[PDB]
């Protein structure tokens, strides 16, 4: 869906057309967010992300 | 070399350049130079578009019989809709010229470049020490080409239905918009004139007050304007003869003193009113239209008394009905 | 035709990326004093 | 004649445009002569009569009603409904005095043409070969000096 | 419409509108059989009620022909009168409209509101960065009267 | 020499009763009981040489019979006129209220 | 009341392709950015004269000293649009001058259509669709706008002249 | 199979069916039992547009032309029945279907050459005795080619036909006898040739494939102006059944 | 210039006899018009159907009589076809479809009466406006 267009058509995030893709997806982030939450808690920016 | 890159870096980002060719420039230059090179070359010479998708094609150049004032690009196919529609999407340019293909690649280049415009707006206030949000007043004009370019078009389903690039083309925008939205009669539309009337109301006014009070400096016979010169310390104006003066006209606490704060009034008002009227056709694109008062005041047993919103709605009608003459197949406007 | 959308695409993330890695290149640091 | 020109609204200095240059010739043509009175007629005899033109429009519709200002007779845009075309009412045309004196006109498009003439007010004859005119509305001296005038003032 | 005007006997299939395209059923720029008409924009459309009428090729004349159900024919009429257009005052409808059926669809609500508040939080956004970036170099409260930075850099003119 | 087809049709009988062979199924609406049903037998059952071959199509029941001859006096025939029959323009001409 | 005199205006005198009422906006819209933008450079081009965020208090008023970097805002624009003020003089009469000259102008226009002496049509482009009935530009499209609405508004707008335009003699496009 | 998704955007769908190599075979008819036409199909290749000798008659071609418009030209859903005759040949009869696509074709010029590819009410024919068809077993007849606008169409001006103006209002007091031919819309009807020749039979399925070749008139413009004659040359699928 | 009892008077069935609405009840009909109806009838128009209006004379020629009370009453019972060779309830609302047209639930024969003395009476005090449609606002 990310890789969709987001023209006529293929519409990017709006395209979603099915409970299956909205379910199995917020499934992906709430693990995927969660994953990034403890990242955060153990750790500091790095040299770019810094000087950014 | 201190390390190629570092010196492109450097360039780029130099402060030394006739033209400020920034970071946003880096996309904004060439973004800028596509779209008006195809514009120039589209409104001399590009061939009839099928703007409505009903194979009745527009022709809108010069060369194929338009002057300047009613010469124009015209809008993508109707055919077309939202769809992205770059040459290599076309069997040939005989294809692309014929659908509208111009438009696209000049409305998207025109937008994404002007917004970079923003972008060095900013940049180049960073890079001088200066504050920024000059950048910001700029949001409420390119606000507006976002609207009449793009919002109004997502809205509405089609790019065909986005303003067209030429004069005349736009008074068709203007008129349809209207018949379809009741502009006149949206609340956003209104505080829009206000800025822009206001605007050039109080240009006249700060531009007038000041230029009436500036030191004598110059000959009887030798332009006022020489007693000023670049790079000065002390003003050239006694914006306390001014404030005497305007604060005679209509009373004292009704007028300013304080050149900053009526520098930010002088620059908010019209950048706050544009920003509403181009959140009107930001708005009107998703079909929420003007106050309809039709048929509202009616008399004792039922009859209909009208209000001059009346005699709007029938003008309103006869565009409604004549624009688009063989479009429409179905008794709803619903597109 | 299939190849004017290869060049289009390739010239448009050449400067794409020269504008990532523009702001990227400590670009706070670009200024008058505190830096 | 002379009488019968003044009733003509190519002479009424409100009609023309600002950029619509020279005289009033290069309109509608050089006057030659007046066509005559043109009478409308339906099949019942009843004398029909044309709505003229008011100077503020550029184009006008050709209705055609009795005295009492009833609708009678029109020239119909969509015909899929059209209850008054001047064929379904077998309108005719008679004129009097000029030209066309003493004649009478029945097929349906030669009244029609008259008709979308009678709109603005006494048919005349032009020459439009001349001047190479064009056929339209330019305004008279009359206008253009108060033009001017109320601009420099 | 091309529902009723078929139960009135007419070909859906071949009905030639005013400009010749298909006053009920039309190609789409790829070659699918959509709706005609200005709806020509919107064949992108999928949904329930709709897509027991479409076949591998888009709209099947055959199931047009003879498999649209009430429910569908009720649906469509619904759907139809309830459009997203309205007035500010809520007045249903086209902008020439009269005053009766007050109703402003709640997906125009919600998208305009939206677009406002996204809108005036992009300038919020470009407000407070300006602010930050100025705050941090140090100079969001005017040029040094001493050290002025455009006075110490050469003259392009 | 060149003339409106359409606006001559106006001047016969079309124009002035149901053109059976051109009128617009719409029209059968001014009469009671003809619309839905018969209206587009009539359309539906081509061009008639005569008003009275209408009361011919085929499987019409003894009261609709009887209905089409009450009414034939508001129907005419006349050519077929291909400017008012192409494009199904007897089943939708473009006009609602 | 006065949104019908603009329809009106647009739909009898095609008043929106007059080069007076054009000047006109470009005057008003014109004068509308100046604005804009002289405050705005302002603003953001002010030296800091006092210790705060609100910079409004810091302000001298009593003269003295230019509140605002005259030759910082000079630089700015000279790079970003290329071309810049370098004269308050001249920059403020300037502002006088742009939106009073297009008013000037967007009056001119009137008092010619006043006369009804408008700039309703291009000669040239009438000609041309007259032989050719396939040529079509934004402009003739425009002029069947204004038809609709001389049409459907005239007779409620104009009570006087009892007009009575019979439903079949209203022009109208297909199906609306 | 594909479903619609599986097309979608693809341009598929505006391509008639095919039979592969194999299906050269030969399909039966009873003769004695009615069979119609399921789907006929015909895909547009190429739109030759014969050119005008200019004054000087020299013979005139046809000449290739670029497709403007896009992929809208295929005829699809055609139907009716295909009846034996006495002479034992099949001519096929259509009653309904997807049978027109306005198609607009550009010239060497810049002229864009506007028809209304079709094959309405056609009558196609085939070789008396014919009792299987086999490889190409010719299929000829006419249709109908009706105006490319219809009645209710309004040129730029507001001039129609079944509606619009009488005449050039912009030019209010013109003589009007030069105007005529552009006033006075007229509506064009006329004939047209067409030529299926089979290619691929597949008695099996009873679905028939080849190519095509039709000529028919362009647009006159409401007649404007002189219609092009233009040639159509395309590929063709076709489903027999018994019914 | 009122809504005098007069205007009020319309007929109730086939055999001439009339029905005096109160205004009560005409205001509770255009209320309730509007809430059933109006969504494609408003101001006397179809707009799922422009061919057919709810002009007096209009649903005079209609087959049965729907010009009067009783008539009205009977079709938003069970709705049919301008010959009345068909019953249509199945695309038009009515109270033998209530499970499939929910706002018409609601509905009682009180309720009935008041719609269709609405319809009668509107083209009673707006006229020609009534049926026609937009080239009337
Ligand atoms: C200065 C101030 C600057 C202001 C800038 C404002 C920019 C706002 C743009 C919105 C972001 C677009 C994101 C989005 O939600 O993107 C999605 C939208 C909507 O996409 C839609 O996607 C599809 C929707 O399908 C859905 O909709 C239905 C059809 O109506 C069907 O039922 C279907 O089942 C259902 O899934 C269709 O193709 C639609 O026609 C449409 O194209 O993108 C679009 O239109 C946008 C078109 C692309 C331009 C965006 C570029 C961004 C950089
Ligand atoms: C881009 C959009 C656009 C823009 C910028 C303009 C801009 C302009 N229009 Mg155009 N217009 C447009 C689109 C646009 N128009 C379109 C699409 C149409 C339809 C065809 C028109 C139709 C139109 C008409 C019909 C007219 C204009 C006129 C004008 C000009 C004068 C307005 C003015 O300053 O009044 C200022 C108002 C005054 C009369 C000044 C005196 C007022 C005093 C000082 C006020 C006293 C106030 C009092 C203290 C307050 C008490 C009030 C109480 C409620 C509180 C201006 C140049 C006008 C013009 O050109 O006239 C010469 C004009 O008549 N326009
Ligand atoms: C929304 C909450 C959130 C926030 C505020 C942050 C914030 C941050 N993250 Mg964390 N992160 C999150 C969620 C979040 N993260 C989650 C859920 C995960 C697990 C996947 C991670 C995994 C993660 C990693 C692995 C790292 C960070 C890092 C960082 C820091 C620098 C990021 C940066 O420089 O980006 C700017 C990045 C660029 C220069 C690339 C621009 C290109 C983008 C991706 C594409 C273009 C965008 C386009 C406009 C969007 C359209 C959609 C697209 C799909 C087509 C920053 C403090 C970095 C760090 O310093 O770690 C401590 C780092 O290495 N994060
Ligand atoms: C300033 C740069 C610039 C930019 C931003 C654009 C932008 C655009 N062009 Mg223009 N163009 C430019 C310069 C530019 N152009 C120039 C100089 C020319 C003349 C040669 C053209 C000629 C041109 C044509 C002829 C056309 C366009 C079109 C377009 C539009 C769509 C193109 C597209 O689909 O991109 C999509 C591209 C991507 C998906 C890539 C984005 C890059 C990502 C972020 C990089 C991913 C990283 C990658 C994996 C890195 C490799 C690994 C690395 C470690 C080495 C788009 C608005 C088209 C149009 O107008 O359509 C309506 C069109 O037809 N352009
Ligand atoms: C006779 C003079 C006249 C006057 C007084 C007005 C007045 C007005 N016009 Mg109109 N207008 C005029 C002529 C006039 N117009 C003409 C000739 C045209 C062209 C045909 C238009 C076209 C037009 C349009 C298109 C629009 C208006 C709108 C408006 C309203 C807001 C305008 C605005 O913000 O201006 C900007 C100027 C200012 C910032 C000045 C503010 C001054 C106001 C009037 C208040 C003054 C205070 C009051 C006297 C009380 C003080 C008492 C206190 C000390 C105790 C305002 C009621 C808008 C509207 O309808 O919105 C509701 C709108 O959209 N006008
Ligand atoms: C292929 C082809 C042929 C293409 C054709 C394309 C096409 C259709 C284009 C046609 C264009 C066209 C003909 C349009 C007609 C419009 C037109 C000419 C109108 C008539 C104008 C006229 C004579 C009427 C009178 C009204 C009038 C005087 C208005 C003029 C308005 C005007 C020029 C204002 C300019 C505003 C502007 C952008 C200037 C900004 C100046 C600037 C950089 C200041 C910034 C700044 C701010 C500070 O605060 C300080 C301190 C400093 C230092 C500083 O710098
Ligand atoms: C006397 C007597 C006998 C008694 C009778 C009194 C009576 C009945 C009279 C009532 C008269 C009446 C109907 C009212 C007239 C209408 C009226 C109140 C006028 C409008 C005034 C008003 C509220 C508008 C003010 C607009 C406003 C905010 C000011 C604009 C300021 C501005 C942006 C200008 C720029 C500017 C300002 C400066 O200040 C300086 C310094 C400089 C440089 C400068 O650029
Ligand atoms: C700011 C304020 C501006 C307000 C303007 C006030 C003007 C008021 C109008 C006065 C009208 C008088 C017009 C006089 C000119 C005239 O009649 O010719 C009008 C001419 C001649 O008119 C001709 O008349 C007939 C021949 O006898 C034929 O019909 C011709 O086809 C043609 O129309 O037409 C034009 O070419 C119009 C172009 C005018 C544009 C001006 C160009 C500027 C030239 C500057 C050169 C200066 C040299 C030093
Ligand atoms: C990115 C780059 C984009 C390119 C932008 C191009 C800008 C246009 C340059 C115009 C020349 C300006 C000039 O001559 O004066 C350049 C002068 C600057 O020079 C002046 O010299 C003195 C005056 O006696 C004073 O010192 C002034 O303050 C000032 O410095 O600018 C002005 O003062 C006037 C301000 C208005 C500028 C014009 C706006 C441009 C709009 C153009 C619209 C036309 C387009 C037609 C389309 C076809
Ligand atoms: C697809 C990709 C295509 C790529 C093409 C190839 C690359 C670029 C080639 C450029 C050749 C033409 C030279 C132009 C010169 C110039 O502008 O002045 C030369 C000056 C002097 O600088 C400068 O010139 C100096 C040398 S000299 O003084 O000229 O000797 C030099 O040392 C310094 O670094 C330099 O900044 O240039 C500048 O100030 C730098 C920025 C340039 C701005 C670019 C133009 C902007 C366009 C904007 C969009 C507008 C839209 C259209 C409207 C009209
Ligand atoms: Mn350009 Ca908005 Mn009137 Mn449907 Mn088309
Ligand atoms: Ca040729
Ligand atoms: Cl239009
Ligand atoms: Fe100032």
């Amino acid at each position: 869906y990310l890789l969709k267009s987001p023209f006529g058509g293929e519409g990017w995030i709006v395209s979603v057309n099915n409970l299956e893709d909205v379910v199995g997806g917020h499934i992906w982030i709430g693990l995927i967010c969660i994953a990034g939450g403890i990242w955060h808690i153990l750790t500091t920016p790095f040299g770019w992300a810094r000087r950014a | 070399s201190a390390n190629l890159w570092e010196r492109f870096c450097n360039w780029v980002t130099s402060t030394d350049n006739r033209l400020y060719v920034g970071w946003f420039g880096v996309i904004m230059i060439p973004t800028l130079l596509a779209a008006t090179i195809c514009f120039v070359i589209a409104f001399i010479a590009a061939p009839p578009v099928d703007i409505d998708g009903i194979r009745e094609p527009v022709s809108g150049s010069l060369l194929y019989g338009n002057n300047i004032i009613t010469g124009a690009v015209v809008p993508s196919s109707n055919a077309i809709g939202l769809h992205f529609y770059p040459i290599w999407e076309a069997a040939s340019l005989d294809e692309w010229l014929y659908n509208g293909g111009p438009y696209q690649l000049i409305i998207f280049h025109f937008l994404l470049g002007a917004s970079c415009y923003m972008g060095r707006q900013w940049e180049l206030s960073y890079r001088l020490g200066m504050r920024p949000w000059i950048c910001v007043a700029y949001s409420a004009p390119l606000a507006s080409a976002f609207a009449v370019f793009l919002i109004y078009p997502i809205g509405q389903g089609s790019f065909s239905d986005g303003m067209p690039l030429g004069i005349s083309g736009t008074f068709n925008f203007m008129i349809v918009f209207q018949a379809e939205h009741n502009i006149l009669m949206h609340p956003f539309h209104q505080l829009g004139v206000a800025g822009v009337f206001g605007g050039a109301l109080f240009c006249a006014m700060h531009g007038s007050l000041v230029t009436s009070s500036l030191i004598r400096e110059t000959t009887e016979t030798e332009s006022a304007n020489y007693g000023y010169k670049f790079g000065q310390e002390e003003e050239t104006y006694n914006i306390v003869a001014a404030h005497g003066y305007f604060g005679r006209l209509i009373f004292q606490y009704a007028s300013f003193n304080n050149s900053r704060s009526l520098h930010f009034f002088l620059a908010a008002w019209p950048v706050v009113g544009v920003w509403f009227t181009a959140l009107g056709i930001s708005t009107m694109a998703f079909n929420l239209n003007g106050f309809n008062f039709n048929h509202s005041v009616i008399d004792a047993k039922g009859n209909v008394i009208n209000t001059w919103a009346d005699i709007i709605n029938r003008a309103n009608l006869g565009m409604e009905v004549m624009h688009e003459r063989n479009a429409h197949n179905f008794p709803l406007d619903l597109a | 035709m299939e190849t004017l959308k290869i060049t289009v695409y390739i010239v448009v993330t050449f400067f794409v990326l020269l504008f990532v890695f523009g702001f990227l290149s400590g670009d706070p640091a670009r200024n008058p004093k505190r830096k | 004649e002379k009488l019968a020109f003044y009733d003509y609204i190519g002479n009424n200095p409100a009609k023309g445009g600002l950029f619509r240059t020279g005289p009033m010739n290069k309109g509608d043509g050089i006057a030659q002569a007046w066509k005559g009175h043109a009478v409308f007629r339906n099949k019942e005899g009843e004398e029909l009569f044309v709505r003229r033109m008011p100077a503020f429009f550029e184009s006008f519709p050709v209705i055609l009603t009795d005295k009492n200002g009833v609708v009678k007779a029109d020239i119909p845009f969509r015909r899929a409904e059209s209850k008054y075309s001047f064929e379904q009412q077998g309108v005719t045309v008679s004129f009097y005095g000029g030209e066309l004196n003493g004649q009478t006109f029945t097929d349906p498009p030669t009244v029609k043409s008259y008709a979308r003439k009678a709109i603005f007010g006494e048919i005349f004859e032009f020459d439009t070969e001349t001047l190479n005119s064009d056929g339209i509305f330019r305004t008279s001296p009359r206008g253009w000096f108060t033009f001017a005038h109320a601009v420099f003032a | 419409f091309l529902i009723r005007d078929q139960k009135l006997g007419a070909n859906v299939g071949s009905a030639q509108g005013p400009t010749g395209l298909g006053k009920y059923l039309m190609r789409s720029p790829t070659g699918e059989i959509i709706f005609g008409g200005e709806t020509m924009r919107f064949w992108d459309f999928r949904g329930p009620w709709l897509e027991p009428l479409r076949g591998p090729n888009g709209l099947d004349l055959n199931k047009i022909k003879n498999d649209i159900q009430p429910w569908q024919e009720r649906r469509a009429a619904e759907y139809m009168t309830h459009a997203p257009l309205g007035s500010l005052n809520s007045v249903g409808g086209v902008a020439t409209e009269i005053n009766s059926v007050n109703f402003v669809s709640p997906r125009s609500w919600l998208a305009t509101s939206h677009f406002v508040l996204a809108f005036f939080f992009l300038v919020g956004h470009l407000w407070h960065a300006g602010r930050a970036r100025a705050a941090a170099a140090g100079f969001e409260k005017g040029i040094d009267r001493e050290s002025e930075p455009v006075l110490s850099m050469p003259s392009l003119d | 020499e060149l003339v409106n087809v359409v606006d001559e049709k106006l001047g016969t009988a079309y124009g002035e009763k149901i053109d059976l062979n051109n009128t617009n199924i719409a029209a059968f609406i001014q009469y009671r009981g003809l619309y839905p049903t018969l209206a587009k037998l009539i359309v539906k059952n081509a061009p008639y040489e005569s008003v009275e071959d209408v009361l011919n199509i085929p499987g019409l029941t003894e009261r609709q019979k009887q209905i089409l001859r009450e009414n034939l006096e508001h129907f005419t025939v006349t050519e077929v006129e291909t400017a008012l029959v192409e494009g199904g323009d007897r089943y939708n001409n473009g006009l609602y209220k | 009341a006065i949104f019908r005199f603009l329809l009106f205006f647009q739909g009898f005198h095609n008043w929106t392709l007059n080069p007076f009422h054009m000047m006109g906006v470009a005057g008003v819209l014109g004068g509308a950015l100046l604005c804009a933008i002289h405050g705005a450079t302002v603003e953001n081009t002010l030296f800091q004269d006092g210790e705060g965020a609100s910079t409004f208090r810091a302000f001298n008023p009593t003269q003295a000293e230019e509140t605002y970097s005259m030759v910082t805002a000079n630089r700015f624009w000279s790079q970003i649009f290329g071309i810049a003020f370098s004269n308050k003089r001249w920059l403020h009469f300037f502002m006088l001058f742009v939106p009073v000259t297009g008013l000037w102008m967007s009056a001119i226009g009137v008092v010619g259509l006043a006369l009804n002496l408008r700039s309703y049509d291009f000669i040239s482009q009438e000609i041309r669709a007259a032989e050719d009935p396939e040529f079509e530009t934004f402009y003739t499209k425009n002029l069947l706008l204004n038809e609709g609405i001389r049409a459907w508004m005239a007779p409620q707008d104009q009570p006087h002249e009892n007009f009575v335009f019979p439903e079949e003699v209203l022009p109208r496009g297909n199906a609306l | 199979t594909l479903t619609y998704d599986d097309i979608v955007g693809t341009g598929l769908a505006n391509k008639c069916p095919t039979l592969d190599d194999t299906a050269r075979g030969a399909y039966p008819i009873d003769s004695s039992q009615t069979y119609r036409i399921a789907r006929l199909c015909l895909q547009p290749t190429t739109f030759l547009v014969k050119e005008e000798p200019k004054n000087k008659r020299q013979e005139a071609e046809f000449v290739p032309t670029k497709l403007v418009t896009r992929e809208t030209t295929s005829l699809d859903q055609i139907q009716g029945e295909l009846k034996v005759n006495s002479d034992g040949s099949l001519t096929f009869v259509e009653e309904d279907g997807i049978d027109f696509q306005p198609v607009t074709v550009q010239m060497a010029g810049g002229e864009r050459i506007p028809l209304l590819f079709t094959v309405k009410n056609l009558v196609a024919s085939t070789q008396p005795n014919v009792t299987s068809i086999t490889t190409s077993t010719d299929f000829k007849g006419e249709f109908n080619v009706p105006s490319y606008r219809t009645a209710n169409f309004l040129d730029p001006k507001g001039r129609g036909l079944a509606s619009g103006y009488d005449s050039a209002i912009a030019l209010p007091q013109a003589k009007e006898e030069e105007l005529a031919r552009a006033n006075v819309k007229r509506f064009s009807l006329t004939k047209g040739q067409i030529s299926l020749n089979v290619a691929k039979v597949d008695g099996r399925t009873g679905e028939i494939a080849g190519t095509f070749e039709s000529e028919q008139l362009s647009d006159d413009d409401m007649g404007a102006h002189e219609p092009h004659e233009v040639k159509i040359q395309g590929v063709f699928y076709a489903s027999i059944e018994p019914a | 210039a009122e809504l005098t009892p007069e205007v009020l008077t319309v007929p109730l069935n086939s055999e001439g006899k009339t029905i005096t609405l109160t205004e009560k009840q005409y205001l509770e009909g255009k209320r309730l018009f509007q809430y059933a109806c109006a969504s494609c009838h408003v101001g006397g128009i179809t707009k799922t159907n422009p061919s057919l209006d709810l002009r007096t004379e209009t649903l005079a020629l209609a087959t049965p009589p729907r010009d009067n009370i009783e008539g009205l009453v009977d079709y938003m019972k069970n709705p049919t076809t301008y010959d009345g060779e068909q019953e249509i309830a199945e695309v038009h609302p009515s109270l033998r479809s209530a499970d499939i047209f929910p706002k018409m639930r609601n509905l009682t024969e009180k309720d009935l009466v008041a719609i269709a003395g609405h319809i009668l009476v509107e083209p009673k005090i707006l006229g020609d406006k009534w049926g026609g449609g937009k080239v009337y606002y």
